[PDB]
């Protein structure tokens, strides 16, 4: 079978370049009609179409980003090596490199096949924010009742989250982060529980963020108003 | 903007048939070799046709490829749980000297009967209010099928400016659950007199509100 | 025979034709200078096959052909006799006995373009190699894999010809080369084409 994979940085600053390299096996990029394409998918966004290098040493690019991106190849050591330059947050995706097994162009047709076999895929994310651990802060019972902690403003993924030092499982779920315009990411975990333990059982979630070695606990505790 | 328009999102019931349509102009489609794609959760896309009806090795008779002029159809028979991806459709645009992927088309698999969601409108914690900050934490549990919208407003006046909200992901139920974030300075959440979080799902429109006057 | 020869109509022409539809030009009753054209440094290739470049003028042939295209720099190699590679075998071919010269220079400030010329053809698929001397310029469909074409495009199933893709700044080995070979004949009839 074809097997390609990516390798590069997963994290670069702002304004900087991203160069992405392509190793494959398989098949050979000196074969009639072969090129190797490349990919990108922002988070929860569709996939969107980069650039081709041809056996041929023909190259195509997505027109909003031909003046951003270079493509080379190497037959020898089946390499295809991508860069992008002036990197900003929004490209922050992930990268894949894939493998057209029929491009051909004869003056304005073109017979192009797709993309056959695709990369595991590497993700870059563009920050220029620095490590900070979070601030969690109680999301107190409305009063079945509902209640949880927010982690907020915390660089860079993940942390990892439990209730009562992992006693409490029924009822828990925590949330997928969101990237605010901050650059710093924020979460919500959420316990459901019957409205009438509010005032006896206690609710207590401990947020482990590694890159800044922070852990912190708070207890969560139904507001007097 | 997208070359390529795929409907977001397509839906039935296991065993049944599903299509996902393709529209684009001369420049693509009319003229160049439609494949699509598909794309389980987490995982690289993995090509389902190629030249327009031809399947690759793997594939069973379940998929299907058409194109008619300017759109092509992913069709999809005796749906099975694990057909739940995202689906998407690739050619050569021979104006942009480049190939196009569509939009992306989410299948629902629908294994479970519909259920309503359960909305919680939480107001910014006394914590954050003394660290100058304040966050609308909009929650919502225990929904089916996953596919639900948010809107938020201040004194009914629309607002997006602060507004995070999260992809709905599974509970440990198999239902589904959502959050949504507005991010407000004390001043602002002093100033407007209620907050609201409405939640639109399959029609249904249901909401919570806050206000600091409590 | 006091006319000079019409060489300039072979270099200096306006159209240079694709390398798998190779032009060619009688060339006869004329006296034929080579020597200005081998003291001009503006031609990146001179090899001369049979005859001496410098003795040319001093020579009488039969009668002369010029065959005219266009190709890419690293395939100039595969003009010369006895070569292989996808021009020599697909496009143009020169026999083993080769009596002639072949004559290439840089076009890249004439057959470049900004965003790409992609007029310029050569064959990439065919059945066989090519005769000494054949011109191929039929167009059916090429059947690279087992699946029949129907002369339908498809997967395995390509047009013949392919686009050379002359961009302004590629490097020297992918910019275009126009390509003048002469053809002299080996025939022990009366001579008709002579230097001065
Ligand atoms: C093929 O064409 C080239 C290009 O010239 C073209 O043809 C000539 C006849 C004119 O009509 C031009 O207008 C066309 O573009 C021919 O090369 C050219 O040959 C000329 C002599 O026949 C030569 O003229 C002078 O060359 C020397 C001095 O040139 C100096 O000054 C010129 C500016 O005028 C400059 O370009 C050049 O670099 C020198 O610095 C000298 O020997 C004489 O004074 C002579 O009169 C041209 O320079 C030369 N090149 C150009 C660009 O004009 C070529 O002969 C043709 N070959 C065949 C086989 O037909
Ligand atoms: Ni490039
Ligand atoms: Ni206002």
């Amino acid at each position: 079978q074809i097997t390609l994979k990516e390798s590069g940085p997963t994290l670069v600053k702002p304004t900087q370049t991203l160069t992405l390299t392509c190793s494959f096996s398989g098949f050979s990029l000196s074969t009639s009609g072969v090129g190797v394409g490349w990919i990108r998918q922002p988070p929860g966004k569709a996939l969107e179409w980069l650039a081709l290098i041809d056996w041929d040493d023909n190259k195509y690019h997505t027109t909003s980003l031909k003046t951003r991106l270079t493509i080379s190849k190497d037959t020898s050591k089946n390499q295809v090596v991508l860069t992008m330059t002036n990197m900003d947050p929004v490209d922050t995706a992930t990268y894949y490199c894939a493998r057209i097994p029929g491009f051909l162009r004869y003056r304005n047709r073109y017979y192009y096949y797709g993309m056959d076999v695709w990369g595991q895929g590497t993700t870059v994310t563009v920050s220029s924010a620095s490590t900070k651990g979070p601030s969690v802060f109680p999301l107190a019972p409305s009063s079945t009742a509902a209640l949880g902690c927010l982690v907020k403003d915390y660089f860079p993924e993940p942390v990892t989250v439990s209730w009562n030092s992992g006693a409490l499982t029924s009822g828990v779920h925590t949330f997928p982060a969101v990237l605010q315009s901050s650059g710093l990411y924020s979460l919500s975990s959420v316990v459901t529980v019957p409205s009438s333990s509010l005032g006896t059982q206690t609710y207590i979630c401990n947020v482990n963020h590694k890159p800044s070695n922070t852990k912190v606990d708070k207890r969560v505790e139904p507001k007097s108003c | 903007e997208l070359v390529l328009t795929q409907p977001p999102s397509v839906s039935a019931a296991p065993g049944q048939k599903v299509t996902i349509s393709c529209s684009g102009s001369s420049s693509n489609i009319g003229n160049n070799y439609v494949s699509w794609y598909q794309q389980l959760p987490g995982t690289a896309p993995k090509l389902l046709i190629y030249d327009n009806n031809k399947r690759p090795s793997g594939i069973p008779d379940r998929f299907s490829g058409s194109k008619s002029g300017t759109s092509a159809t992913l069709g999809i028979t005796g749906l099975q749980t694990g057909d739940e991806a995202d689906y998407y459709c690739g050619t050569w645009d021979s104006s942009l000297s480049a190939g196009v992927f569509g939009g992306g088309t989410e299948l629902t698999v629908l294994g479970q009967p519909k259920a309503a969601p359960s909305v919680t409108l939480f107001p910014p914690s006394s914590e954050e209010l003394q660290a100058n900050k304040a966050t609308l934490v909009c929650l919502i549990s225990d929904f089916y099928p996953g596919a639900v919208t948010v809107a938020w407003k201040a004194d009914g006046s629309p607002v997006k400016a602060g507004v995070e909200t999260t992809k709905p992901s599974k509970q440990s139920n198999n239902k589904y659950a959502a959050s949504s974030y507005l991010s407000l300075t004390p001043e602002q959440w002093k100033s407007h007199r209620s907050y609201s979080c409405q939640v639109t799902h399959e029609g249904s429109t249901v909401e919570k509100t806050v206000a600091p006057t409590e | 025979i006091t006319n000079l020869c019409p060489f300039g109509e072979v270099f200096n022409a306006t159209r240079f034709a694709s390398v798998y539809a190779w032009n060619r030009k009688r060339i006869s009753n004329c006296v034929a200078d080579y020597s200005v054209l081998y003291n001009s440094a503006s031609f990146s290739t001179f090899k001369c096959y049979g005859v001496s470049p410098t003795k040319l003028n001093d020579l009488c042939f039969t009668n002369v052909y010029a065959d005219s295209f266009v190709i890419r720099g690293d395939e100039v190699r595969q003009i010369a006799p006895g070569q292989t590679g996808k021009i020599a075998d697909y496009n143009y071919k020169l026999p083993d006995d080769f009596t002639g010269c072949v004559i290439a220079w840089n076009s890249n400030n004439l057959d470049s373009k900004v965003g790409g010329n992609y007029n310029y053809l050569y064959r990439l698929f065919r059945k066989s190699n090519l005769k000494p001397f054949e011109r191929d310029i039929s167009t059916e469909i090429y059947q690279a894999g087992s699946t029949p074409c129907n002369g339908v495009e498809g997967f395995n199933c390509y047009f013949p010809l392919q686009s050379y893709g002359f961009q302004p700044t590629n490097g020297v080995g992918y910019q275009p080369y126009r390509v003048v070979v002469l053809s002299f004949e080996l025939l022990h009839a009366p001579a008709t084409v002579c230097g001065p």
